[PDB]
């Protein structure tokens, strides 16, 4: 399973993993507590972008 | 074990038969000299440079697994593969050209192996015995 | 044993606390990961981050004095690109319908 | 100080004025088939796993 | 044993144990069509169909190095599965992911037969070498029956099968021969089989505390100088 | 017609669409059937990806322009704007700001070279909205027991009859366009509960809608015909007939 | 202070507990998944007896 | 009637992959560069005496 | 139920009159850690120990408060 | 199980066809230098 | 034969500008660094993978087996399991 | 059955050539102005569009 | 404590031996040598705290179809 | 036209239906050959393949099935609404007729 991480380049720790205790652990004191979203690529880009009457897409 | 060491049995194996059956249980001090200088099985005979080299290799060919496995530039400038926005799609090719130029590392390694060293100021003093001279040397 | 080396314990949590942050959006982790590496060189000369750098040249600070040119470069790039990607609209994406 | 307000308005700010992410969704699949997959393992469950 | 004390483990600032939608300041907003003029964005209603190809892809294209193993191929279905039912079963609410968990799932899927197309995925690899090491113990026990002889298998369910009757012939107060009596008179087989056998040092300690490796070694000296090959 | 085709099987009227992860194409297109080990070749050749990429993606890119080529034979992107980029060219060595007015007509043509050859794309959620909405085909069909049989859509070629369009008889609008826009096809249905099956024929044509320049509908129906065929029972329903659906809207004649 | 490097060992302190305690924990989760077999077990120690007892 | 229990002939061999072996496998860890770092500084250098060296 | 009786007893928790007027320690012993002690794991025991009881077990008053 | 080879109580023969987990590793090194002669000639 | 193989030429490279003898110091080093940097980012995945696959179970919810596990468990299976299987069957599903 | 899980929350927007086509151009922007003569007129009866007129004319 | 001694005698303070032998080897040991990357015949520790599933049924037909009253049971079934 | 079967190479054969009778035995047999099925004799031409133990995915590999029968190339389009027995003899007629009026092979 760690050559398919790796193969794959999910190289996210716990990215795969449903719950990803040990990123919990390193969060207990972090700013921003949060752990990595389930099955995050670290290649995958989803940010959109629209042009309203407005400016700044407002 | 290896090819090597085979090799010196092969080559060894008279001399193998007059320190391990003769030598090493005659008496005394010619047991003692026999038995020290056996033949056999190298005792701590790994090779730490091999085994150095092995896991460097390793290492470093994982990275070259992640630095050139990219995304690329060209794919993502139509928006219609898996890429619509990318800020950064122009640093897509600089770790695997990175890795390319390190296939040059050792190849040019040093001043003399990037240049006619005849022709520079360093050259002079490996000639002089290693020996310092005026900055000037190669023009006058 | 990754729980009593200090050296892969700081290694390990501090790379996890790094790629976490890619749910902060900016984007792809794995394009931009290597531009930090850059700019480490640039901004960690306070740390001394450079030092085992000293005698790979004959300039200590050169790989920082190239990353710093690198950091202007691909930053002053990324705007460039974010126009190419919203199209022949972008100026509508910046400043909206015209008067 | 400079250090933070540098990162955080070249990439943080920067990227939230001129992007954004969409809140509608163009299909929802896994929320149907949980439910039903759910119903398939009800059994298990009851077990207290 | 031990447990996590701290009640606030799995807390975020999205929620408890929230991890399909993080909480980050560019959160999503709804657009509006009447105000809208153009837009860039990469999602569609494809991954559906997209999740059902990849299986078939996947399934056919890993069957072509299977040679025909019927019991293989049944097998490697049943991991298929496990592997696309993760959406389904997960506490992960993947309904809910931040920015279409279809989606990503089917990309990340790709991946994977892309691998598989290639036949250099670490699972493809890993079923050759673990049916080959399945296969030569079975053709060890098949050269051994056609010779007439016994396998080591067959010896303990022979030697088990009397061990039973020992035990039920003196338990007459008694007649009820529990799952638990038959298991650990098996185990009490295995252990002394298993010691029987050389094998490598699997714990760290032996009887004592001393370590069992080729290297716990220590004073006093009494072994003297190596010897050579004897002619 | 798809215009956007490999050699890849499967999935012929969604290759265009699906975007795929992959970092390379795959070694082998998908499998009709399981093959042996030897059917395949391991370790494929030295440059194997970038023939793929020039296989995959830019020869079927360029088949779709070689097949609607006859719809950018037009007199302002054949002589307008390469004579634009001419005038400018004899005068690219003066200033860069001529460089850029001989490039732009050159970007421009491209623009409406692509556009203008990629397949017809129509709402189809529109349409299976608007088919399920009718009792006579509901009756027969559903989305989940529905299967797909055959596709076809193409735009049509050269000005059409300048009775049922007199629209299109305009110098003005022909010196920018030589096709009308307009496309015509069918749907091969199967329902694989009731057994039926039908053709779903149809027209389209671009509209203006609600606005004064905007297009509003690049894709309308306003002919939309189903010949409804089951075990024993043929039927043949009208969604959209252009005898009344011409009568109250007309098409937009698209410039540049 | 920066506690930041602390949090990472006490983090790592956790965990070496956990994993000595692996055969416990877990030896504690099959002592549950042991009892829902037993349970279903049950059922046929009871099919055994019906033709004794018819 | 158990004891007539015969056996079928099982498959001779799975697939064997051409570019994959022990000391050269195909994918990358960071087992494999465990097993090789380990071979390098070589085994826990335990010392047998009463004493340490320095 | 004998566990929270005493839990919420006053007396059982309850700090001395003079409690106020002692000298407070009020570092939990992660400013300066003995790193190389063969005690390392244990005394890192006893800091996170603190830190769970100055916070009822739940660390998140700690991420949130002054350090 | 005591057949097995002791570096103390050898036979030349026997360690000069020894063929241990060393050569093994050699073997499979062996196999990448001949499948490369097309490509590095 | 073209003047495009001069490119080749080191010999007399301070007659035109003399950089490619020191900007491939910085990309050697370039390399190393992030050598450096993705081994140990790649490779310290598989901490959080050993942990998380022994110790992120819990007895309030299902564990769902992987492929592998399902690999493992059919046909990687040893003897004394085989053996125990049918230990148990021919004792209480064959003579109770 | 595609159909069935494609959600109808996306015909917020009728998207086509990178332009939402429910964009109410009469009250916002350069078209909105009625007043327009027959050069401004035959200008964005060629484009449709105020955003790719813009574009166009920034390199211009 | 906090003062163990010398830095040279800090080797000596981590033995703890389970025998009353004397004088007493000072080397703690770290951790099991692996000298040979052997395939275990153990089986995988991952099969632990897994619940039922379909891996269970197919492999009690696998192992019912080794016997002939397992024949039985399974094609009726 | 060959596939290995049990380590040994075989050659394929292909069925030609072209009767309703001949394609309501063939399915009943192929999806009583499928070892995920249950109650296999209780398999009838109303069977609900989720009934019997059948998910989507299973309906996938009774489609690939097809394929290597038939000699059928089935879209993804179409495998999604396989879920009963009906289900895949309607289908299959609809291919027979499409290939007798159309002259080729419904769309992939
Ligand atoms: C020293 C120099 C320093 C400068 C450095 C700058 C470097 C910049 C690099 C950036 C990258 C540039 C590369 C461009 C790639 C273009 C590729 C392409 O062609 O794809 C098309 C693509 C458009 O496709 P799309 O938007 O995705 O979709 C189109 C819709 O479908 C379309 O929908 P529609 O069909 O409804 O639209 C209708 C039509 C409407 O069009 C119109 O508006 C019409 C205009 C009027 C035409 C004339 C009408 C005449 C009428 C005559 C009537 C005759 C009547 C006769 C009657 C007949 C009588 C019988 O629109 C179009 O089709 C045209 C859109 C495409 C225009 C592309 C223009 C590109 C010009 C670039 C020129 C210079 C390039 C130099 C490169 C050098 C590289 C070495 O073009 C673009 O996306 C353009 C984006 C470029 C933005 C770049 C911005 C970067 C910043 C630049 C300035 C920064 C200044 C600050 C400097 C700070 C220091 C750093
Ligand atoms: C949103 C970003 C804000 C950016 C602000 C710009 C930077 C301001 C610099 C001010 C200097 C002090 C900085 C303190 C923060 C240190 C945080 C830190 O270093 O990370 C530790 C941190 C974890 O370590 P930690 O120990 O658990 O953190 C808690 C603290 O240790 C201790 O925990 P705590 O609970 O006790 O304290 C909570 C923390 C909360 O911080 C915040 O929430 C930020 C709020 C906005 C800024 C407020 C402070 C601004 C400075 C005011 C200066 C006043 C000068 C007045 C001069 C009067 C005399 C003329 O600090 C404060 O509460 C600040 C209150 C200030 C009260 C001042 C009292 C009166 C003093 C008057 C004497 C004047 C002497 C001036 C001499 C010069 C300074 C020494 O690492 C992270 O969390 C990573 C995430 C980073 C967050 C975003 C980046 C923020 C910048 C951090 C440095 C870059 C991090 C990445 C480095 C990458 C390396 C691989
Ligand atoms: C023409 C004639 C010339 C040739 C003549 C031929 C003979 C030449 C001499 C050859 C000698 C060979 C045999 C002795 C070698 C080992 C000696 C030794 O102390 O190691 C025992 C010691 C432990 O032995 P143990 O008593 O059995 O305790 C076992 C426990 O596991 C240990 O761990 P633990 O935590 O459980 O217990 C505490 C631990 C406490 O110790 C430690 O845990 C770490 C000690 C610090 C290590 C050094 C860090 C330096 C960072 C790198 C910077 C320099 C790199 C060198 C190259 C730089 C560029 C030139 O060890 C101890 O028990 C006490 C430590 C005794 C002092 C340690 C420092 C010795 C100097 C090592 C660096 C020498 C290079 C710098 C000197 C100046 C160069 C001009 O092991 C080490 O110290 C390892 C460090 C490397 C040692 C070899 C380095 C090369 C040879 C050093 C000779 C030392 C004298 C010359 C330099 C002194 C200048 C002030
Ligand atoms: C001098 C140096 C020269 C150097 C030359 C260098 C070489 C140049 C060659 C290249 C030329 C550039 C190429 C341009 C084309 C490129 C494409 C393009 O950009 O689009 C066209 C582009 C479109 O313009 P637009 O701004 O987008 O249109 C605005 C609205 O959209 C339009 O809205 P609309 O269409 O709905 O209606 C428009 C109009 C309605 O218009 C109409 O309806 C009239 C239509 C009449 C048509 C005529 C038909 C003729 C037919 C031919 C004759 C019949 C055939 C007979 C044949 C006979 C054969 C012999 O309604 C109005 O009421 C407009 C507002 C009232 C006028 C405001 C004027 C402000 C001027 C302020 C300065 C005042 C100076 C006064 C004193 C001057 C004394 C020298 O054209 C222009 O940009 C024109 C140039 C604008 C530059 C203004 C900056 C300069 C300020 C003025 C000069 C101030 C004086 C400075 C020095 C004074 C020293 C004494
Ligand atoms: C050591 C050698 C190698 C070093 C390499 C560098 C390693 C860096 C280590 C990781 C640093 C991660 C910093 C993330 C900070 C996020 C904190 C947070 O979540 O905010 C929560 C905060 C605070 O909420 P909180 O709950 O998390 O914390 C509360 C804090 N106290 C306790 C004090 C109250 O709230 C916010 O959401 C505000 C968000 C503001 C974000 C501003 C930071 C933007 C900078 C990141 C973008 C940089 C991109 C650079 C790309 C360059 C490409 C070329
Ligand atoms: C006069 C001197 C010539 C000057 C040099 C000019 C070089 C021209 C050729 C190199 C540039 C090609 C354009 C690259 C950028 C486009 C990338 C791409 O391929 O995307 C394809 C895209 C593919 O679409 P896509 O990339 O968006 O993805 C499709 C959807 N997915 C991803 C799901 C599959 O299609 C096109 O762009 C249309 C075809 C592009 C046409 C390019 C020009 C080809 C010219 C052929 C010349 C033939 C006659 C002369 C040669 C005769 C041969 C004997
Ligand atoms: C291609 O992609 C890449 C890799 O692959 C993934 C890498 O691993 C790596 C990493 C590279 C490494 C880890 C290797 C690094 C090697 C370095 C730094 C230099 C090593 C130097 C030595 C081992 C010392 C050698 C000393 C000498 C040669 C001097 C004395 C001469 C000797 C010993 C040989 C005698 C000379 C001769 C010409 C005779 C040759 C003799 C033979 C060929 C006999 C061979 C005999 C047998 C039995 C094979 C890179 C950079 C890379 O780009
Ligand atoms: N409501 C929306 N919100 C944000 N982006 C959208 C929305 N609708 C479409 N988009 C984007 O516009 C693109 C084109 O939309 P379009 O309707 O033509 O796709 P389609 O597959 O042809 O739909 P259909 O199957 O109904 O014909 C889409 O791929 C999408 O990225
Ligand atoms: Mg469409």
């Amino acid at each position: 399973e760690l050559e398919e991480l790796t193969e794959t380049h999910n190289y996210i720790p716990g990215a795969k993993d449903d719950v990803n205790l040990r990123g919990y652990l390193a969060t207990q004191f972090a700013w921003g507590k949060k752990v990595i979203s389930f099955y995050r690529h670290p290649a995958d880009d989803f940010k959109c972008a629209k042009a309203t009457k407005n400016m700044l897409g407002r | 074990m290896n090819p090597i060491q085979k090799a010196w049995l092969k080559i060894l194996e008279p001399v193998s038969y007059v320190i391990n059956e003769k030598m090493a249980k005659r008496t005394g001090i010619i047991g003692k000299l026999g038995r020290f200088f056996a033949i056999g099985p190298r005792e701590y005979g790994v090779h730490p440079i091999n085994r150095m080299f092995i896991f460097m290799n390793r290492k470093y060919m994982a990275f070259q697994a992640v630095a050139l496995h990219r995304y690329s530039f060209v794919k993502s400038l139509t928006h219609n593969g898996f890429h619509m926005l990318r800020v950064f799609r122009h640093f897509a090719f600089v770790l695997p050209a990175t890795v390319l130029a390190g296939l040059g590392l050792f190849v040019y390694w040093g001043d003399d192996n990037k240049c006619y060293s005849p022709d520079r100021f360093p050259y002079l003093k490996k000639r002089a015995g290693d020996m310092a001279l005026p900055l000037n040397s190669l023009n006058q | 044993n990754p729980n009593t080396e200090e050296n892969t314990i700081d290694s390990d949590y501090l790379a996890a606390s790094g790629t976490v942050e890619a749910e902060k959006e900016i984007t792809s982790i794995d394009d931009y990961l290597g531009l930090v590496f850059a700019i480490a060189y640039v901004f960690g000369v306070f740390f001394y981050v450079h030092g085992w750098t000293s005698m790979l040249s004959h300039a200590v600070l050169l790989l920082s004095c190239y990353s710093i040119i690198i950091m202007f470069l691909f930053i002053l790039g990324m705007p460039t690109l974010l126009l190419y990607d919203f199209g022949i609209f972008f100026l509508a994406y910046l400043k909206g319908a015209g008067k | 100080s400079q250090f933070v307000a540098f990162f955080a308005i070249v990439f943080w700010l920067f990227l939230f004025l001129y992007t954004f992410f969409i809140i509608e969704k163009h299909e929802d699949f896994f929320s149907k088939k949980r439910e039903e997959r759910k119903k398939k393992l009800k059994e298990l469950w009851n077990l207290k796993n | 044993g031990y447990k996590i004390r701290n009640k606030s483990i799995f807390w975020t600032r999205a929620g408890w144990k929230n991890n399909w939608h993080p909480k980050n300041f560019n959160a999503p907003r709804p657009s509006y069509g009447e105000f809208t003029m153009g837009i860039r964005c990469r999602n569609d209603h494809h991954s559906f169909l997209r999740y059902v190809q990849t299986y078939r892809n996947m399934s056919r294209h890993c069957k072509q190095y299977f040679l025909g193993d019927k019991q293989l191929e049944e097998t490697f279905i049943l991991g298929l599965r496990s592997l696309f039912l993760v959406p389904y079963d997960s506490q992960c609410l993947t309904d809910q992911i931040k920015h279409g968990g279809e989606r990503r799932f089917v990309d990340q899927l790709d991946r994977d037969f892309e691998l598989i197309s290639y036949n250099t995925h670490p699972y493809q690899l890993f079923t050759y070498t673990v049916r080959n090491e399945h296969l030569a113990w079975k053709n060890e026990q098949y050269e051994k029956i056609q010779k007439g002889e016994k396998t080591f298998e067959q010896e303990l369910l022979d030697y088990l099968d009397e061990q039973v009757l020992a035990e039920k012939a003196k338990l007459r107060d008694g007649q009820n021969f529990s799952i638990e009596r038959m298991t650990e008179i098996a185990l009490h087989v295995f252990r002394k089989a298993r010691a029987g056998k050389v094998r490598p040092a699997q714990d760290v300690r032996g009887p004592d505390g001393n370590v069992n490796d080729f290297l716990e070694q220590r004073r006093p000296f009494e072994h003297p100088n190596p010897t050579g090959v004897t002619h | 017609q798809m215009g956007f085709s490999s050699d890849n099987p499967y999935n012929k009227r969604w290759e265009y669409k699906w975007k795929h992860s992959y970092y390379t194409y795959p070694r082998d297109y998908e499998h009709t059937e399981v093959r042996k080990p030897q059917d395949s070749k391991d370790v494929p050749p030295i440059y194997f990806a970038y023939y793929k990429d020039f296989v995959d993606r830019w020869l079927p890119g360029m088949n779709m322009w070689w097949q609607r080529r006859h719809r950018i034979f037009d007199k302002f992107n054949v002589y307008f704007l390469p004579g634009m980029s001419l005038f400018f060219y004899q005068f690219a060595d003066l200033a860069l700001g001529f460089k850029i007015m001989a490039a732009f007509p050159l970007f421009l043509a491209y623009t409406r070279i692509r556009d203008k050859t990629l397949d017809p794309d129509f709402k189809e959620t529109y349409l299976r909205d608007m088919i399920y909405q009718n009792p006579e085909i509901t009756k027969y069909f559903n989305e989940e027991t529905i299967h797909v049989l055959d596709y076809e859509f193409e735009y049509l070629p050269g000005y059409l009859c300048p009775e049922k369009f007199p629209e299109y008889q305009n110098k003005t609008w022909q010196f920018f366009n030589t096709d009308t826009a307009q496309a015509e096809g069918f749907f091969k249905f199967g329902d694989v509960e009731s057994g039926a099956t039908m053709t779903l024929k149809f027209k389209t044509m671009p509209i203006p809608g609600k606005f004064r320049y905007q297009v509003g509908e690049p894709f309308y129906f306003y002919d939309l015909r189903a010949e409804i065929k089951c075990d024993g029972v043929y039927k043949e329903v009208v969604l959209v007939d252009e005898k009344e659906s011409l009568k109250k809207i007309r098409p937009f004649l698209f410039l540049i | 202070p920066l506690l930041q490097r602390f949090y990472r060992r006490a983090a790592a302190n956790e965990i070496f507990t956990m994993e000595a305690f692996y055969h416990e924990n877990i030896e504690n989760k099959l002592r549950n998944l042991m009892r829902i077999t037993k349970g279903q077990l049950e059922y046929w120690d009871i099919h055994t007896s019906y033709g004794e007892i018819r | 009637k158990e004891n007539t229990g015969s056996m079928k002939k099982p498959m001779a061999k799975a697939y064997e992959h051409p570019y994959n072996s022990e000391h050269h496998p195909l994918n990358f860890s960071a087992v494999k560069i465990a097993e090789t770092f380990h071979d390098f500084i070589g085994p826990e250098q335990v010392s047998p005496h009463y004493e340490s060296f320095a | 139920s004998l566990h929270e009786k005493m839990q919420t007893d006053y007396l059982w928790v309850k700090d001395h009159s003079q409690a106020d007027s002692w000298a407070k320690a009020r570092t939990h012993g992660y400013n300066y850690i003995a790193h190389t002690v063969p005690n390392k794991k244990e005394r890192y025991e006893m800091i996170w120990r603190s830190m769970g009881k100055s916070t009822d077990w739940e660390l998140e008053k700690f991420r949130l408060g002054k350090k | 199980p005591q057949l097995w080879p002791n570096p103390n109580k050898l036979r030349f023969a026997d360690l000069y066809k020894y063929q241990g987990v060393e050569m093994k590793k050699i073997n499979d090194s062996i196999k990448n230098y001949k499948a490369a002669k097309f490509y590095i000639g | 034969i073209l003047d495009y193989l001069f490119l080749l030429d080191l010999n007399d490279d301070l007659t035109r500008k003399a950089v490619f003898e020191q900007v491939i110091i910085f990309i050697f080093i370039y390399c190393t660094m992030n050598f450096l940097a993705w081994s140990t980012v790649v490779e310290l995945i598989w901490p959080t993978h050993f942990f998380n696959r022994r110790h992120s179970s819990s007895q309030e919810f299902i564990r769902f087996r992987t492929y592998t596990e399902v690999l493992l468990k059919i046909s990687a299976y040893n003897d004394f399991f085989y053996v125990l299987n049918n230990y148990y069957y021919n004792q209480k599903l064959i003579l109770k | 059955m595609w159909y069935k899980y494609f959600s109808k929350q996306s015909w917020n927007l009728r998207v086509w050539r990178k332009a939402n086509l429910k964009y109410n151009q009469d009250d916002f922007g350069m078209t909105q102005p009625k007043y327009i003569a027959r050069f401004g007129d035959f200008r964005f009866r060629l484009v449709r569009t105020e955003g790719a007129l813009r574009g166009c004319m920034f390199f211009v | 404590t906090l003062q163990w001694g010398s830095l040279a005698e800090r080797p000596m303070v981590d033995r703890v031996m389970s025998t009353s032998t004397w004088p007493v080897p000072y080397y703690q040991r770290l951790f099991k040598a692996y000298p040979i990357r052997e395939k275990k015949d153990k089986m995988s520790l991952l099969l632990s705290d897994i619940d039922i599933d379909d891996t269970n049924w197919y492999q009690a037909k696998d192992f019912l179809r080794g016997s002939f009253r397992g024949r039985q049971i399974v094609d009726y079934v | 036209l060959t596939q290995y079967v049990e380590g040994q190479i075989v050659n394929r054969n292909q069925l030609t239906l072209k009767k309703q009778e001949d394609i309501e035995q063939y399915v009943l047999k192929l999806v009583r050959g499928y070892f995920r099925t249950t109650n296999k004799q209780g398999l009838n031409i109303n069977s609900v393949l989720q009934d019997h133990g059948l998910d989507e995915f299973d309906s996938i590999e009774l489609a690939m099935q097809v394929e290597e029968d038939l000699g059928y190339v089935i879209s993804a389009e179409t495998i999604p609404v396989l879920n009963k027995v009906k289900h895949f003899v309607n289908y299959i007629n609809h291919v027979e007729q499409f290939k007798a009026e159309n002259g080729k092979a419904p769309i992939a």
